């Protein structure tokens, strides 16, 4: 429907009223810059029978909700919405995005590894279904905002080196695992700023050095570790030397 | 059109037709109210004139229409198979001697987008007559509305079906919080741009007709007050004296609830946190039930209950977390009774609480919540 040329910085171009009835493909378009806004516009049933086609483009949403978004690695199309189960997206590159615009409560994980290759943020909400995340090349999964990001009876989270979280905002930030997590050498989470974090590792399995560490002097931070299948040996020193412990629960 | 029955009537196949600055007036409104319509959508059986009717896809565009001393001043719906056709009218100039009228927008499976004019009114019946009639609108649609709400109180929407549709876009309220009812606050599917402080609620002497939001018109139930604070964003909830019960299981939104009223779940049901902030209760005359957990938490977010208030889930718990939570309880004087502080369904929440008063189940001191709750803090 639309295709965005070179739109500045400055500019927004602005889409108001009801979508067509009809699936569409709404927007693409060239330049570094997103301008279209959807103001109010009545979506209809484009999540399930449309196409987002270029989200990139989309600077700004207002009273535009759905509860989900859907990732299929195997199945999913990055030129659909994701907010209709039907029609799943396939990538994680823009979920944060996706989500912020949305106001999306959740991901849904269908079947497949999840992966990034590249540092890739992850929205503060609820991850569910079979799919697994996994961060390859060294990269990290990224926590920019306050709030909770929980990951619930997925496959697991691993990573093939990089730190598995990293937290750049000075929020309060919890993070919720109830299902395998695997850092390897790495940590499950590293603090870039003076962080205030609580991690709540819940059953299945975790492995790293340290559960929480930063990159500079101290970061507060509550942790509670409820599973067996954990590294006993850093029972005793869970964190780095840039982390102080507000509470520790672990038996 | 001077007309006695129906003024316009626009079927099926009209698109991109345009309707300007018409002026449609049934002669005089005596007896308007008896007339049938000629030509209609099987979804409009009210008896009554009607100026505009729409509908088998029509999508006609009415731009300042002038529609004076009708029973209906549009009947739209939108087509059978799909709900195609919005319902556009621009800026409608509506009018009708003695404030008499039905409705101004009665739509049937539709979306719209109306634009107000601070020009309109509902009827004489307080309970019936209202500026929109949304019937069985699709899950997919929405009835948006901007502009000027009219200056004179009006009830704003009524409806049949199970999604809420209207939209409040920017919408100017004026004194319509003060003046004038929403109506069925269950067809609003969502607000931008419209705020308000406090929900105001009388469980005897208020009318759920109206909006809530200003003191002079509290709402009665406490059925949709999570979605009520939602949608206008208000900071607080205030409790005018009496008990205000549930019989159900309902959600309570994260504010302040202040006041002199208390808060009851009876028929063994429990009040609901569905997302995590923080709920106070602030002096009111307490909260209890009779016999279901207090509040069961479904949000795995951090969630903070505040009680400032006398409490008592009897046998049960204040907290029941649902998930694997993150709440943290404090209890700040008056008194608490309950079995355990806090419990969970299953694989452990983390808690932390604060309990500072001497009337309390001072046995659980040592064992303060259930085997599922590890805590975080302790302070008794
Ligand atoms: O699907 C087309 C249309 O058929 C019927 O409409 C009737 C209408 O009710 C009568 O007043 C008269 O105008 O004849 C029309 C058909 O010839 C349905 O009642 C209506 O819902 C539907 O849209």
């Amino acid at each position: 429907m639309y295709f965005l040329k070179n739109c500045p910085e400055t500019a927004r171009n602005v889409v108001r009223g009801q979508m067509p009835i009809s699936g569409v493909k709404l927007v693409r378009g060239t330049g570094n810059y997103p301008t279209l806004v959807l103001d109010c516009t009545n979506m209809g049933s484009q999540f399930q029978f449309g196409e987002v086609g270029d989200i990139f483009y989309i600077k700004d949403v207002v009273g535009v909700k759905a509860d989900t978004l859907y990732i299929d690695p195997v199945n999913g199309n990055n030129y659909n919405w994701g907010t209709n189960g039907t029609k799943p997206i396939r990538e994680l590159t823009n979920i944060a995005k996706i989500c912020q615009l949305f106001r999306c409560k959740s991901v849904y994980l269908n079947a497949g590894e999840s992966v990034i290759t590249s540092n890739t943020e992850l929205p503060m909400v609820v991850f569910e279904g079979p799919g697994s995340l996994k961060a390859n090349s060294g990269s990290s999964f990224l926590i920019k905002a306050g709030g909770t990001l929980s990951l619930i009876g997925l496959s697991g989270i691993s990573t093939d080196g990089g730190h598995m979280f990293r937290v750049s905002t000075v929020e309060k930030v919890n993070i919720h695992t109830n299902c395998s997590v695997n850092a390897g050498a790495a940590y499950v989470v590293l603090s870039e700023v003076q962080g205030n974090i609580e991690y709540r590792q819940l059953f299945y399995s975790v492995n790293c050095s340290k559960y929480i560490g930063a990159t500079a002097g101290q970061t507060i931070a509550g942790i509670m570790v409820k599973t067996a299948t954990r590294p006993t040996g850093i029972d005793a020193a869970p964190v780095d030397g840039n982390v102080s412990l507000t509470y520790k629960i672990i038996e | 059109i001077l007309y006695k029955t129906q003024g316009a009537v626009f079927i099926d196949s009209n698109g991109g037709a345009a309707v300007n600055n018409a002026y449609i007036s049934r002669l005089g409104n005596t007896n308007g109210e008896l007339e049938q319509a000629v030509y209609k959508p099987a979804g409009f059986t009210e008896v009554g004139d009607v100026a505009v009717t729409q509908f088998a896809g029509s999508e006609v565009k009415f731009n300042s229409p002038i529609i004076e001393q009708a029973s209906f001043d549009f009947v739209h719906a939108g087509r059978d198979t799909d709900s195609y056709g919005l319902f556009m009218v621009d800026k409608p100039h509506i009018e009708s001697s003695g404030g008499k009228k039905k409705h101004s927008f009665y739509l049937i499976n539709t979306s719209s987008n109306v634009t107000l004019s601070g020009v309109g009114l509902s009827g004489q019946d307080p309970d019936l007559d209202s500026m929109y009639f949304l019937k069985n609108c699709p899950e997919t649609a929405r009835n948006v509305v901007r502009g000027q709400m009219p200056i004179s109180g009006v009830k704003l929407v009524r409806g049949t079906g199970n999604y809420p549709t209207l939209v409040l876009d920017c919408t100017n309220m004026g004194s319509q919080f003060q003046f004038g009812e929403v109506g069925d606050i269950f067809y609003i599917k969502d607000v931008v741009g419209v705020k308000a402080d406090t929900l105001y609620i009388d469980p005897v002497n208020g009318n759920n007709y109206n909006w809530g939001t200003n003191g002079t018109k509290p709402i009665r139930e406490l059925t949709n007050i999570a979605k009520i604070c939602q949608l206008f964003r208000c900071k607080s909830v205030y409790l005018n004296a009496g008990e205000s019960v549930i019989t159900s299981n309902t959600e309570l939104p994260m504010v302040v609830f202040e006041g002199p009223g208390s808060l009851k779940a009876n028929s063994g049901s429990s009040f609901l946190i569905k997302a995590g902030g923080t709920l106070s209760l602030i002096g009111l005359s307490g909260i209890s039930t009779d016999g279901g957990h207090m509040f069961r938490v479904s949000t795995v977010e951090k969630v903070n209950i505040h009680t400032n208030c006398s409490v008592n889930a009897g046998a049960a718990y204040v907290v029941l977390s649902e998930v694997q939570g993150n709440i943290e309880y404090r209890q700040l004087f008056y008194s608490v009774n309950c079995s355990k502080y806090i419990g969970a369904t299953a694989g452990q929440t983390i808690a932390g609480i604060m309990v500072k008063t001497a009337t309390r189940p001072t046995g659980i001191d040592a064992a303060p919540v259930d085997g599922n709750v590890s805590l975080t803090y302790k302070i008794i």
